[PDB]
């Protein structure tokens, strides 16, 4: 809850500025906040705006848009495998976990939602973990796997008061 | 010299109450005003921005009118301390001396290379000028125009989602340039937001204009037009009926690649639309409209696999993969992937044989928040019959009217 009061004070002190830039955690914290809510337009947005000399500075923002453009491009493993590439700082430690389990609880739902028979490595390229615990969770939740094979086969997941007005602005 | 007695009766008739003499009075005597080039000490003098607003404000305008202005700090922070201490209602009287500072602001901040440092400034004067926030002035296109050039798309948001009834004549200063700009960079901003429904109601808001004359933005507003609404329909959208007869006889033979991007959308053959783009290549990047083509292109592959909703019950990727024809079965779970996770189709991948399957079974309106949906619906339907019935009774009591009949 408080990603979003950080996303308003900081898109504020984005507005106001001596020349329009402003300090290059705020560039990495808004950019790192707008993947995070998967709102990929006013990301793309934000970085191209960005002038050439501050984003040449730091890598912290290179590396941040390298995982940007893996988000664009849907490459859930390549989403898995930029997120640990790089060592990163304090200011923006606290929310890539927070984008990582997010994408991890999204793509566990777009798997209960779409696949019906997916095989065992797809289903843990996509989580981003190692088959034999994903194979025993899934097992715990309720999803039936299959041996030998080795598929996945998850399972989908005051009244009278308006109609009285209703009534008297239908009465005229 | 004169300074002094100006202030002065600005003091007394400020002080006095009745406030037209002010404005007809610093309108016409801008030539005093402006050959003096020392008066900064004038511009704060006793004169508190709070009272003496419309002194204060006759000042900047004259002296930000002159070209090649010298300092541009000093005058921006003037500006910004005189639009956040304004006054609130005086400044409703001149209308036109704002809108002219304000376009110059403008001016002057893309002049060099920033729009965005305005940006926050024009969303502070829109409030201090507009009767309510349902109408429509001329600075909003400035604050549009500084919005799409800026690169920062969301503060202008709150801005363009509300309806805008009734403009400001604003003393005859608000032509058709300030009407016209407004609805199509607000096409702009929607349009780089995949909100592609209101952009292409404003597209089309600004294609029917009453215009007896061909502008400058009306053939890109046009295009653009053009190409939404092949992006979000498959067809183009008739154009409504109260449409000024100028766009039909100049404007349409003039974009002629238009029309045959439409013409080959039509027939629903993603080989002719690749040809065809890379045929007519030179016009469309010199139009700068590049992005909003390929969206076309990449469109009849997420329309053919809907169409293919309609008939089949259930496919193998290879035979839908054919008749699509996007060169490959691995592809093919890729897009319906993508489509089931954007929620436009109702699919399932069944991988143990290569399967898709469509189960159209989406609703069966019967849960609360149907219900809650339809209470929504009504809630607007109410809203809008009481501005038509009070916008009625207005009109039944104009002493113009009650005449002529």
């Amino acid at each position: 809850f408080s990603f979003k009061k950080l996303l308003d004070q900081c898109e504020n002190q984005e507005l106001e500025a001596p020349g329009g830039i402003a300090t290059p955690p705020v560039y990495g914290q808004l950019l790192a906040l707008y993947l995070l809510h998967n709102d990929m337009n006013n990301a793309r947005y934000l970085w191209k705006r960005i002038p050439p000399a501050i984003k040449s500075a730091n890598s912290e923002l290179g590396g941040i848009w390298s995982v940007g453009q893996r988000i664009w491009q849907r490459d859930f493993p390549g989403i898995y495998t930029t997120i640990n590439a790089h060592q990163w700082s304090e200011t923006v430690q606290p929310i890539m976990e927070a984008l990582r389990d997010a994408t991890r609880r999204r793509a566990f739902a777009l798997v209960s939602q779409a696949y019906t028979s997916i095989i065992a490595d797809d289903f843990a390229a996509f989580v981003g973990l190692p088959v034999e615990e994903a194979v025993k969770g899934i097992l715990e939740q309720g999803w039936q796997a299959d041996s030998t094979t080795r598929m996945v086969l998850p399972r989908k997941p005051q009244q009278l008061a308006r109609l009285t007005d209703y009534v008297a602005f239908l009465e005229n | 010299s004169a300074l002094e007695q100006f202030v002065n009766s600005v003091r007394q008739l400020s002080a006095q109450g009745q406030m037209t003499q002010l404005c007809e009075l610093i309108n016409k005597s801008g030539e005093l005003l402006a050959k003096n080039l020392s008066h900064l000490d004038t511009v704060l003098g006793a004169l508190d921005v709070q009272e003496h607003s419309l002194g204060v404000l006759a000042v900047l305008f004259v002296k930000f009118s002159m070209p090649s202005v010298p300092d541009f700090e000093t005058l921006f922070s003037q500006v910004q301390l005189f639009i956040s201490t304004c006054n609130g209602e005086h400044i409703r009287y001149a209308t036109d001396t704002f809108a002219g500072l304000c376009h110059q602001l403008t001016n002057a901040l893309v002049e060099r290379k920033q729009p965005l440092r305005g940006i926050g400034i024009l969303k502070q004067a829109i409030d201090k000028m507009q009767m309510n926030t349902n109408q429509l002035t001329s600075i909003h296109a400035d604050l549009c125009q500084l919005c799409l050039l800026a690169k920062c798309f969301k503060p202008a948001l709150p801005y363009l989602d509300v309806d805008m009834m009734d403009i400001c004549k604003e003393n005859g200063a608000y032509d058709a340039k300030h009407f016209l700009c407004y609805y199509y960079y607000g096409g702009m901003i929607y349009t780089g937001l995949k909100n592609f429904e209101r952009a292409l109601y404003f597209y089309e808001q600004a294609i029917t204009t009453p215009a007896m004359a061909v502008s400058h933005i009306m053939l890109e507003s046009y295009k653009k037009y053009i190409l939404v609404s092949l992006i979000l329909l498959g067809k183009v959208q008739q154009l409504p009926k109260y449409t000024s007869q100028i766009v039909g006889r100049f404007i349409k033979p003039l974009s002629n690649a238009y029309h045959e991007l439409a013409q080959v959308y039509s027939t629903n053959n993603p080989s002719e639309l690749r040809n065809l783009v890379n045929k007519h290549s030179e016009t469309f990047t010199r139009d700068n409209n590049m992005g909003l083509v390929k969206q076309c292109l990449s469109s009849l592959y997420k329309k053919n696999i809907q169409r293919l909703t309609k008939t089949f019950l259930t496919l193998s990727l290879q035979d839908m993969a054919s008749r699509v024809q996007l060169s490959g079965p691995q592809e093919a779970e890729k897009y319906v992937l993508h489509m089931i996770e954007d929620g436009e189709i109702f699919a399932s991948i069944n991988q143990k044989d290569g399967m898709v399957s469509f189960h159209d079974n989406p609703e069966k309106y019967n849960n609360p928040a149907m219900l809650h949906n339809i209470d929504q619906e009504m809630l607007k339907c109410i809203e809008l019959d009481e501005r038509l019935k009070a916008m009625d009774q207005e009109i039944t009591v104009n002493p113009q009217f009650v005449q002529k009949s």
